[PDB]
Formats: C-alpha cells, structure tokens, sequence
C-alpha cells in the first residue's frame, strides 16, 4: 500500500510541513533537491510509512521496494527533475553528470504528474537523490513555489523471515 | 476513477424504501485544516430519509459519495478523502463530549491534524480508500462505501458506521488579487437502504 | 537541360597566369580556389569528385621546344633550370613547340579519400582545417635549350572539369574574405541593398 | 514529426558496442544569441562512450538528437535547430584557437549570428536539416543523424562529424513577473557506433 | 591429464561479460620455499576484468589455470600446486594483518611451509584437487576451478574464493654451470563470468 513517506524530518518541520519537500523558483541548475536512503527500518525516513513499521518485526527482510513521487503545483509551472540512483557500493554523487551516468529517470512538469522508480534487491544502503537539471519555470501572476511528496511500497518479491518485537 | 470500498457492489440479503443529497458547501482558505463528518448521522433531521431514521430503530444502507472542489488555473494544493470505518475521536489532554463527535451537517473541523485526533498517524491514513484531489489533474471524486458492520443490523441515531476525511495536505498558495476560499461540496445518495421496525 | 550540374561546371575559365623570364623556369601549384568566379561556385558544395583537363596558351611578348613537367602528389619539385628532377622518367612530360597549336592533357582524379573535401574540421595529429588530401601537384614550365633561352615569355592555364558529382550543399558566401584558404571576414557588410521604408514597395 | 537528415536510416556495412544521454541545461535570456556544440566531441570523457572513443582510433556512428525548451504559454520567441556537417569556425579580424573550437559538454556562444562566424549569412541556413521550434505551437524538436563522411572511417579526437546550432531569431519578450530565464536540454543517444582499434 | 576441481564444468544459472592474463614469473632458486596468490584478488586493477570487478560489487566466474615451469634435464625437484578453497592465512606468534593477506599479483611467500601456515600439516594436502609437477616427466600442470560459494554471490574485492599454492617439496639440486634459478609463469583465463549491479 503507497503510503506517504517523511523526507522533511529537519528539527524546524513540526506538523504536516514534514510531509513534503519543497521546490523553489531560484534554485539555479544541477543542486540537490532532496536525498534520502533507501533503508526499510532504519532510523530515518522509512520510519513513518507503513513498510517501516510491520519490518520492525521480522528481522530478515528481502524484496524490491519501489518509490513513487507527484507533484504540486500549479497548472502553469513547467520543469524538469532527474530522479536518480546509486547501488549501495558508493555514497550519493556530487555533480549532475557523475548522478546522470546511473539509473535516471527524466521526469517533468508538463506532460506528467506522477512517477514511479523501482528498486531492486535490497537485502539486510542505497540512496535515491532528485536533481533540478532546469530552471523552475512561472508565468507572471503565479505563486512560485511547490512541493513533491513522496510515497513507498513493496513490490511481489517482498519476503520476511524470523519474528522479533517491536520498538 | 471511481473507487470501490473493497469491492464490494452493495446488496441487500423490514421493508425497502434516491434523491441525491447536497451538504453546505465549506470554504477551504490558506490557514484551515480539516473537516470531517460521521455518517449516517448528518442525514438525520434531514429530508425524507430523516423521517425513516429517526422513527425505525434497525438500519442497513449503502453510500455513494461524490466529494467536489472548484478551483481556477491559478491555485495549487491537494487533498485527500478517506473513508475510516468506526472512525473514533480521543480527545486530548477529558473526553470530547458530544457536540464534537456528532456534528450535524455542519462538519466539524480538527485540531492536530498530523495525528488525525485518535493518536494515528497521518502518513499511513491510505489504507483506507483513498482518493488524491490534486488541482492540476481532477477538480472531483467518487467513493462508493457498503455496509461494514460486525452485526448485521444497528440503529440510525447512535452508532456511526464510518467516517469522511477531508484533509489538505499541501497549503493553498495563490498569487495577490485571486479569490481567497475555495468551496467544497458534496453529494450523498443512498444506495440500498433497508429499515426495520416502527416505534 | 542545362540546371544539371555537369553543365554547371563545363566552362574553361582562367586559373592561373605563369610567367618566366629566360631564373630560367617558372612552377605553378595545383588549386582551383584563385579566383573568386571558382571559389563561389565551390564553396557551394562539400564533398566534390571529378576529372579535370589543361591548356596551356603561350604570348610571346622562332619556335622552342618548352616543356610542361608533371608533378604526381609527393615526388620533389624542381629547385634548377639544369637540375635532375627534369629527367625522371616518373614525371610524365609534355614537349610542344611555340607555333603549334596550344597543348592540352588529363588529369585523373588522385586523393586518396573517395572525394575531395573543401571543409575540414579537426587536425593533422595554425594547422586547422589544412586537409593534405587535396594535392593535385605542379607543372613547372620550362623553355628547353642548352644555354641562353632569352625569349620573356608568358603562359595562361585553363582548366576543364568533367564528370563532376557533388554532395551535401552548404550556403553561399556573403562577404569577401581577406586570406587565401580561411574564411576570416573582419568584423561586417549586408546582404541586400537598403530602401527608404518598410512600406511603398 | 520528426526530420531523418536526407533520408537515411544509418545502419553500417571492428567490434560493434545506449543510454539517453543528458547535456547540461543552458538558461535562455533576452539578450542571448546562440550557441553550438559541434559532435562527437561532447561526448568524450563522459560515460562508457568516452571510455570507447578514447581508447579507439577508428570510428564510426550515427546519432539521434531531441532538443525541447519549456516554456509557459506567457512568453513568445522562435529558435532554430539546424545541423551542419563539417561546420567551421572562421575567426574574426588571426586563428581562433582551441578552447573556441573544442567547447566540451559546456557548448560555446556565438559572437556574431548574422554571418555564422563562417561568413554564411543565416538567411540561407534551412538547406540544413532544420526544425522551428516555435513557442505557440510545440517544445520538442528531433533530429536524427547518420555519419556523413568521405573516408569510411575517421579518429573520434580529433575530426569533428558534423556541428549542432541552436540561434534565437526571434528575441524572447516576456511581460513583468514571469521568470526571465528558460532552460533548454538536449538528449543525445548513439544508434549504431561501431570502434575499431585498441590502444 | 587436466583435473577438474571435483568434475563441475562450471556453468551459470546480471549480465553474462576471456583473454589469457599472464602473471609475472617467480625465479625458484635453492632456498625457497613457496608462494601463493588467493583468487580473485590478483585479476583487480588488472585489464578490462579489473575495471568490471572494481565497480561491481556482485560476483560469480570460474577459472582455468596453467602452471608451468621451464627447466632444462640437468635439474631436479618436485612442486605441488594445490587449490584451496577458503584459504586462510592463521598467523603466528597477533593477527597477520592486510597486506600479508591480500598479496595482489606479487604472490606473497610462507614462513612455515610444513604447517601451511594455519596449523594443517602437509602430509594431508592432497585432499583438495592437486596435481605433482615432476621435473623428470612433464613441465605444464592445469586445474579448473568452479565457483565454491554457499551465498550464490558475494564482493569481489573483499572475500576470496580460494587460493593457489605452490610448494618446493622436493628442493632443487644442481651441479655447478648451470643457472641458478628456474622461472614459474601461471595463466589465468576467466570462463562464466557472471557480473551484476554497477556503482
């Protein structure tokens, strides 16, 4: 079940303004939006959504999650985001061009709302970053800033194994 | 499009009595956070199926919802509709009283919306069926909720069988010279309604 | 017709004006861009492939038994009136005296790429754009006696291009360049002549 | 829809090795004037390609290009995205150099677009395989190359195939509040390289 | 003639990527007394292998190797190339530390020979697939080695797979004249290799 997934969890956030992750207009080309690791029951952001709690049970865990952003804004705003990957070998790439080399996925504003990014073959890190690759684009008369919110899931493959209590 | 609460189509297995229902329309400004309603009680002192659910003490009824917000090409946000079953306000601190578990058809609104009042966490609210009303694709949405209860028959006046959820999860931003509310109206029709009994 | 390109090229126009005093011999390189009727009308084109024929017309201003050597692209040219790249027999030569009618020959088409290339962008390994695959080579005219020639003759060259098929067109040129084989302009002229208004026609 | 430069389909008759690649976006403000990048340079030290064309000394591709600008339907302009084989840059006054010749991934400015910096006057530039992208109608433009070359074979380093140009003809206006920039990518994928030679 | 590293032919059930590599040869001279190598760690930063072992970090190959040595009738001796499956260095005295361990393609030397340097005798290490290199009969010996892992795959940089020995048991005696020394050149030949994930 996609549910919503906490990428804000910053000290300042305090309420729903955690849920989501903002998306300026003067964010100048190839600068990280947001950065989060692909870690189903680690101390982090898979710690609010429905995967991270039933895997505080059951140990041993094995699958291949899948991470599902939307956007929202207004009808008008038009840009471009490189959702991208690294294998849990390397820690999160610098630049747009040593990010641009892996697993992206060239997602924009105009043509769709939504877009999904699978994992695969987790075991017992992995990190997933978004970059701008574009300007942020607005018509006059037009309030200029947004936010993604993220979700997370678990595909067939999904498998569990030896029983442990929670918390 | 539509989404079907579990799949169900809800049948009928005390006689068997369709006009579609119109709730007040809500205004939704910059700084609001939530409403919500308990049904089947704000159908209560309410046209002709008030008068056969305030008298007959057995119920059994179907909902079909049509949850729809009109906005222009110069406002963003998005909300969420859910349908909880046995949906159960806590009461912080004390218990909530009554004038705030059953408000009437005029809904009542939250105070922390992160916790959806009940210690439950919002970021897991989608096991319920949900439907996104995000303004940049749709501008409406359709649950169709059957019966869910453990016996098959309960009266109208005390026990609710579920609950409607609206909560805006992205704020409303809109530039200087646009209009600052956007309404939100809803439609109730009842699928298959089966009284009981007349006192 | 006449709008194919073979017809468009058929004309025997000028390349080069050669003159010799009696020094003693007078060489002229291999290249069609001298003269700006022949470098419009082949800057049109990028990859070009064809045959060309000679003439050699002599002004006096009696007959002498002057040669016209051949240059094949790589062999040395001639630094002496006397000297031993007269003799190789590598060197096809054409002997013809002053009062007959003027000589004539062919020349076959000799880059070692399919075509030849008017643009080139890159380098060999000041030495941009300087392909070494359009040598054509020399003639290096030469009034033939044992000693004291002393005639001050002047020869022309014209050129014939045959069986000529072009590729990828380019656009033409609009300004006049100032060096021999660059396109450098010298930062400016138009392209069409001013009137008074955008309006009355 | 999309312009097959003079109808081609490049297939190829020496070992035979395809990822989307992405150029950086260059922002597109009023008083800007063009730019060039002149392939197969960008696409070293960049990539398994540039492990490929590094190494080899013979080569031999074809290319599929998808230039696309995004813009809002507030803002007005015309670009021209034309492909020119064997384009050269002539140099003012006097050689231009080698970082104005070469420019990398980062694709060099034009100094003066009314001649081409060729003395080719722009009035005449549609006799290359060229696409309006004009802003009223679309925001996509695809071109797809084959390998234009005398010699069947050529080094990667250091002979440049062909050049890609993209000119502002008409300037970009843009009423007060609208962003002032407007990015444009380019998408380049090979269709069918085949190297020869290892060093 | 060839033995079979318990009759595998090692087959493959994460894409499927064969050059006979060449270590540089060990001069055997009369007090010496043994080498080895641990597999696959010599083929890193060596070759196209090298640069596909480095950035991927699943694994699964098998090997085919030649040991052969060049000596002239006027020598003697006997060596024994042994392959040991999860070879572990033990050390004396106190861990053996890094570069003891993983030796790279200069195969590192024993101390103890008798002990093998982990406390298992000699006499005994003719259980794993060996193969007695007599320099009165033959001068080439050939072992192919599947893959002997429980988890189907692991790194290739951090756990080895097996190692190769190589032991004088019998030492080298020769009369006065001839060379001192004798050379040992191994080939190594990767045969399914089996990468997967890249970073």
């Amino acid at each position: 079940v996609e549910t919503i997934l906490e990428v804000n969890n910053t000290t300042e956030a305090t309420g729903l303004t955690r849920l989501l992750i903002p998306v300026s207009s003067q964010n100048k080309a190839d600068e990280l939006c947001a950065a989060f690791m692909v870690d189903p029951g680690r101390i982090g952001p898979w710690q609010s959504t429905l995967v991270g709690q039933i895997c505080r049970y059951y140990t041993q865990w094995s699958g291949s999650l899948k991470v599902t952003f939307m956007f929202t804004g207004s009808f008008m705003a038009t840009g471009k985001m490189l959702v991208a990957y690294s294998p849990p070998g390397s820690a999160q790439p610098a630049n747009r061009e040593t990010a641009m080399l892996g697993t992206h996925v060239i997602w924009d504003f105009g043509l769709q709302s939504s877009v999904s990014l699978v994992i695969p073959w987790i075991s017992n890190a992995g990190v997933v970053t978004l970059w701008y690759q574009t300007n942020y684009v607005v018509p006059p008369e037009t309030p200029g800033e947004a936010y993604i919110i993220a979700m997370g899931a678990a595909q067939d493959n999904f498998t569990l194994k030896i029983c442990k209590d929670t918390d | 499009n539509i989404v079907l609460a579990y799949g169900e189509w809800p049948e009928y297995c005390p006689t068997r009595p369709n006009r579609f229902y119109t709730l007040d329309s809500k205004m939704w400004q910059e700084n609001s956070t939530g409403w919500y309603w308990k049904f089947p009680d704000v159908l209560n002192k309410t046209g002709v199926f008030g008068q056969n659910a305030q008298f007959h003490y057995l119920y059994r009824s179907g909902f079909c919802l049509h949850v729809q917000c009109n906005a222009s090409k110069f406002h963003q946000g998005a909300l969420l509709v859910a349908v909880i079953p046995e949906f159960v306000i806590a009461g912080r601190g004390p218990h909530p009283g009554f004038t705030t578990t059953f408000p009437g058809t005029t809904g009542a609104t939250f105070y922390d919306p992160y916790v959806l009042d009940s210690g439950v966490p919002l970021s897991q609210a989608l096991i319920y069926p949900h439907q996104w009303i995000n303004l940049r694709t749709n501008n409406c949405a359709t649950v169709i909720v059957p019966y869910i209860n453990a016996v098959p028959f309960d009266s109208a006046i005390n026990h609710s069988n579920f609950g409607l959820i609206v909560i805006p999860v992205s704020p409303l931003k809109y530039s200087s010279g646009a209009t600052t509310a956007i309404p939100i109206t809803i439609t109730i029709a009842p699928l298959n309604s089966e009284f009981g009994g007349l006192r | 017709l006449e709008t194919t390109i073979n017809h468009f090229f058929s004309r025997s126009g000028l390349v080069g004006v050669v003159n010799l005093t009696d020094t003693g011999y007078a060489t002229w390189d291999i290249d069609i861009m001298g003269f700006v009727q022949l470098r419009r009308k082949c800057e049109m084109f990028t990859y070009m492939r064809f045959n060309a024929e000679f003439t050699f017309v002599t002004t006096t201003e009696r007959p002498y038994m002057l040669q016209y050597m051949y240059v094949p692209p790589g062999a040395p040219k001639p630094t002496g009136r006397d000297a031993f790249q007269w003799q190789t027999a590598t060197n096809p030569s054409v002997f013809v005296k002053l009062t007959d009618p003027p000589a004539q020959v062919s020349v076959p088409f000799m880059s070692p790429a399919s075509a030849y290339q008017w643009f080139y962008d890159g380098y060999p390994t000041t030495t941009y754009g300087l392909c070494p695959n359009n040598m054509m080579g020399t003639f290096a005219v030469r009034v033939v006696s044992r000693e004291a020639s002393q005639l001050k003759l002047q020869t022309r060259v014209y050129m014939k291009l045959k069986h000529v098929r072009a590729w990828v067109p380019r656009p033409i040129r609009s300004q006049p360049y100032l060096l021999k084989n660059f396109p450098n302009y010298d930062s400016i002229t138009n392209s069409a002549r001013d009137r008074s208004s955008i309006k009355q026609a």
